This record gives C-alpha cells, structure tokens and sequence, in this order.
C-alpha cells in the first residue's frame, strides 16, 4: 500500500534497500535533550536517553555513598564523643568549657 | 627507522599518526584502508538440481516369465506383473490369454536446464583476510596490498609493512554453505551419501556432466489396471523446488558488519570489524632533520566553536611566530580529536584556521605544530541533525564521554563523603589515643 | 536546518537575527511583516433598505 515503517539505528549504522534501488546507509548520532554543561537537572535528562542503565546505577551509587558516609561518620564520632564523658555526676566542674561548648 | 601502530579497521577513514627521532624533524603519517576482502578456502562436495523421471518403453513377454536385473543408474526401480493383456491401437498385442507378463522400470536423472539452474553445495573453513591500504608518508604516497597474518610482508618501492593478526578472527559463513545463481545461502545440506526423499540434496553429482549419479526419491510402481498399455507410477515432490520455495533471504542482506558478499571467487569484500596492528619502516630519504627544519616559537591555540558529531564540526584559530618559512606538520595528540589538515605553510606572523571532529562533550586536548605542543580548552555542544550519511571518525573511550561539570558534580559529591569519613577517623584516633593514656 | 524565531507583529519594523552552524560562517537574517490582513468567516442573512 502506502505505509510508514518505523526503524531504529544506533551508532553502528543501518542500511535499507527499497525495491530495485541501491543500498542507502545511515548512521545515527546523539541529539539527546538537555545540555551537558548546564548545571541543573538537564545534565542528567541528557545522559538518561544515552545509556539509561548506567546513569541510574551511578546515581544510586553516589546516593548510597553519601548516605553511608554521613551515617558512618555520625555514628563513629558519636561513639567517640560518648567515650569522652569521664567527668560525670557534676560534683567537680567541666575541664575545658570551650571544649564542652564544642561537644555539648 | 621502525614505527608500529594499531589502526582501526573501518574501510574509508584514515588514522593520523606522527613519527619522530633524535635530532630529526617530525613527519606526518596518515594511512587508510581502501579495500578489505575476506576469502575462505572452499571445498565442493556435490551439484544438485531438479530431477527428470525417465521411463523407457515397457517390455512385454508373451507366454513366459521375466525377472529383472540390477543397474547402476540413479534410483533404478523394477517390478514385474503377472496376467496382463495389453492393447495398442491395433488391439491384442500378445497371443497369450492371460499368462504373459510385462516389465516396468523407471529411473531418474538431470533436467536439461540444470546447466543454468543448479545449486552447488560447498563446505568452507579458515577464512584469511587481505587488505588493500594507502600509505602516505612525507608528502609521498604508495598503494600496496598485504596478507594480514603477522609474518607476511608485501612491499612497494622500499616500504616494508608487517600486518599483524586481527583480534576477532571470524567469517560470516557457517561450516556448510550452498550457492545457486550467484546467491550465497547459509544452509545445512545432507552429506554426500544420505539422501532424504522430498528435501534438498535429492539428486547428487560430483559434476553436472558426470555419469554415476546418486539419488533416492522413491519411485514406486503400481499395477496396471486399464487394458491400454502404460506404466503407472508415483513419486515424491522434488525436494529442490520445495527447498527453493522456502529458501529465505540470501546472505547478501543478512550478514553482519556491513559485509558485501560476492560469489565468483567466493569472497566477502569490505567488512568492518576489529583492530589490526601495523609495523612499517620509513626510509631515511624523507626524514628531514632539525638543523634545516623551520623551528617554531610563540604558539597559542584557541577555539571558536565546537559541535561533536561525525562531520568536522569544530574550528579553531591559531597563532605562531616562526623564525623561518616552510612546511610543518600539524597534529592533535589525543585519541578523540581527529584533525583534517595534515600539513600547512607557515610564515612569520600568520594564523591558521583548522578543522576537527570529536565525540567527547568537551574538548581538552593539545595540538602540535612542527615539534612543540600547545594546549587550549573548549566547550562542545550537541548537534541537531541526528541522522547523517557519514560514519564517526572517532570512538568514545567511555571516560571522556562526560563533560567537566557532570564529572565535577559526582566527583565532589563523593569526595566530600570520603573526606568526612577520613576526618571522623582521625578525630576518633586522636581522642582515643588522648584518653587511653589518661 | 530550520531556525525558530518569534518575530513581533508590528508592520514595517524588522527584527534582525543571525544564525550559527558549526564549521560555517554566521549568516544574518532579517524578518519583517509588511502588511497583514485579517479575514473572517461570513454568513449572510438578509438585505434591508
Ligand atoms: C615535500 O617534502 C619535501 C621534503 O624535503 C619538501 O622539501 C617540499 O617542500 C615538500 N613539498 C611541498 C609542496 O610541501
């Protein structure tokens, strides 16, 4: 009849031979929306249309890294804080009040 | 002097490289592959086509018996019958009231148009590649052609060249391949000796004019019912034609890597895969030395615009203050920027506009005029025409595919996390070793 | 290629712009409306005098 036929072409290329014509080769380059130099969110609506299974794992990697860094540093320095409460019961005063203002 | 490099294997696009020695001037070296055929070593087994059942005029023996022999022609089938009484036009062709016998034999052989319409069944293995490439050294050119195993040089006028072995050695063919009328297929035909009735490989011959052919297509005879004389027979459908109906698309348009497959030497021209290593020697007649070469001073490149595409998108201007005038090589020492202008003509206070093409989202590479380097940053934009009829001259390298800012965000975002872990560890150690001594 | 631009609707006064391709020199582009007609869809009912 008369029909539209969607195809898909990556970086490596594609040819099509319609009837008794000669083959017509076509290579496809990137025009993903956004901008790799604009600082906001549009820097990763670009790298999602190009290689989508890599951007999600690298974003989850850095989000897991920042949460584990914040949690591990907070827990370890809180343990190191509680390992320095040798003056208790307040019957003498605190040793360095500037250090207690830093800590408490 | 000897210089070795590893070009990509895509027919058509060059690979820019330099050579340099102690006390000598640099020299440009672009080489490209213009034809690359992949021919395998074939071995023919048999030649087959559509058959033609030949039935001779049936014997009849009157008031007697008749038993039949064994013959060597293809699919010979005999059968005798007791008590027939045949009529030709003048009736009663036998003087024997229902005690006579007849013979009925049939066999099979080639049709008279199989000298054009025959399929050939081959068996291919160990495809070895050959390259026609174009060496350009020191404003001189040379055309040559070499085998690509790493031991066989093919020279051209004092220019030796060792093509090392290709990384991914393969062929587009299987172990078994069949050809009719210039169309290669990719089929699994039966061995010469195992005939299946009503499938491909039905007639067999080592050559199409041979005498001792082999067939098995179940000629079975039937008892003559009617009084007129003829020989009833049935036969399976021709396996060559009911293959030819279901042949599928040929391997001229289903083979990978852009291979164009011809038939008459059974080659596979212009396949695009892998990398090849090349080791050439350059004669000393082209290596000009630095005592007479035009040396260079005060170079500072800068960019004006950059797209990253397959066409030459970027364009950079350049300043240079040479003391003398001549021809100095221009090159970029990256692997993501290929530079179009191979050579230039320098003057005292002039300026050169160049062209390049990239795939990295930004350009941080160094260009080189006549011996010494120069650096210049850029900022490249995505293009709009996202289908073009020209292949990419570069690769991506998968680390420079991120810009400065997209690299910079995530690297700062977990550098801060690692640094706060380090400072928590050191304040932990400091407080612990302060208190445990008490 | 095609270059999008919103010219204002004031008859006579041009709106200059230049276009830019990579590797090619920039090219100017002047756009001006010179006369604009506004025609509706007309349905006649009657005639009186
Ligand atoms: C070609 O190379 C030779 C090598 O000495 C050089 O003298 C000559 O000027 C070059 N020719 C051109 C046109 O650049």
């Amino acid at each position: 009849g008369s029909t539209s036929r969607n195809f898909s072409v990556g970086r490596e290329g594609l040819e099509y031979v319609w009837g008794n014509h000669e083959p017509v080769r076509v290579w496809a380059q990137e025009s993903a929306p956004g901008d790799p130099h604009g600082w906001p969110h549009e820097i990763i609506i670009h790298y999602y249309h190009r290689h989508p299974v890599y951007t999600v794992i690298v974003l989850c990697g850095v989000a897991l890294a920042i949460l584990v860094g914040t949690a591990s540093s907070a827990a370890c320095i809180a343990k190191a804080r509680r390992d320095c409460l040798t003056p208790y019961a307040l019957a003498p005063n605190a040793t360095v009040p500037t250090a207690l203002a830093v800590l408490c | 002097f000897e210089h070795a490099t590893t070009v990509p294997n895509v027919p058509g696009i060059p690979y820019k490289a330099l050579v340099e020695r102690a006390g000598y001037a640099p020299l440009n070296l672009e080489i490209t592959v213009v034809s690359s055929e992949l021919t395998p070593s074939t071995n023919k087994e048999y030649v087959t086509c559509k058959f033609h059942t030949v039935i001779p005029s049936p014997q009849v023996k009157c008031c007697g018996s008749l038993e039949c022999k064994a013959s060597s022609k293809a699919d010979y089938t005999c059968r005798v019958f007791g008590g027939v009484y045949p009529f030709m036009w003048g009736g009663a062709q036998c003087f024997c009231d229902s005690e006579n016998t007849q013979l009925s034999e049939a066999y099979v052989e080639f049709a008279p148009d199989c000298t054009i319409d025959h399929a050939v069944a081959l068996k291919v293995h160990t495809a070895a590649l050959k390259v026609g490439l174009r060496i350009v050294y020191g404003n001189t050119t040379a055309h040559l052609d070499t085998f690509v195993n790493g031991v066989t040089p093919g020279s051209s006028r004092d220019l030796k060249v060792i093509a090392g072995p290709i990384s991914a050695a393969f062929s587009p063919f299987d172990h078994k391949v069949v050809i009719r009328k210039g169309l290669v297929y990719n089929y699994d035909f039966p061995e010469y000796g195992a005939m299946k009735p009503g499938a491909f490989g039905d007639i067999q011959a080592s050559s199409l004019d041979a005498t001792d052919i082999v067939a098995r297509t179940d000629i079975r005879l039937l008892k003559p019912s009617v009084k007129n004389i003829h020989v009833p027979y049935t036969q399976a459908v021709s396996g060559y034609e009911m293959w030819k109906n279901n042949s599928g698309r040929p391997l001229q348009e289903t083979a990978p890597f852009g291979c164009k497959i011809e038939v008459e030497p059974l080659r596979a021209s212009n396949c695009a895969y892998g990398h090849i290593p090349i080791s050439i020697d350059i004669p000393d007649a082209a290596f000009v030395r630095s005592s007479e070469s035009p040396t260079i001073l005060e170079v500072s490149c800068t960019v004006a615009d950059c797209i990253y595409s397959a066409d030459f998108g970027g364009s950079l201007t350049l300043q240079y203050k040479a003391d003398r005038e001549g021809h100095c090589p221009v090159h970029s020492h990256s692997t993501t920027a290929v530079l179009k202008e191979a050579t230039t003509h320098v003057t005292a206070v002039g300026s050169i506009t160049l062209h390049f093409s990239t795939s990295s989202p930004q350009a941080n590479f160094i260009v080189s005029l006549c011996g010494k380097k120069s650096t210049c940053n850029a900022e490249c934009k995505p293009p709009a025409d996202h289908i073009i009829g020209e292949p990419h001259k570069v690769d991506q390298e998968f680390q420079a595919a991120v810009s400065k800012t997209s690299w910079n965000w995530l690297l700062a975002l977990f550098g801060g996390a690692s640094s706060l872990i380090v400072v928590g560890l050191i304040v932990l150690v400091c407080s612990s070793m302060l208190i445990n001594t008490r």
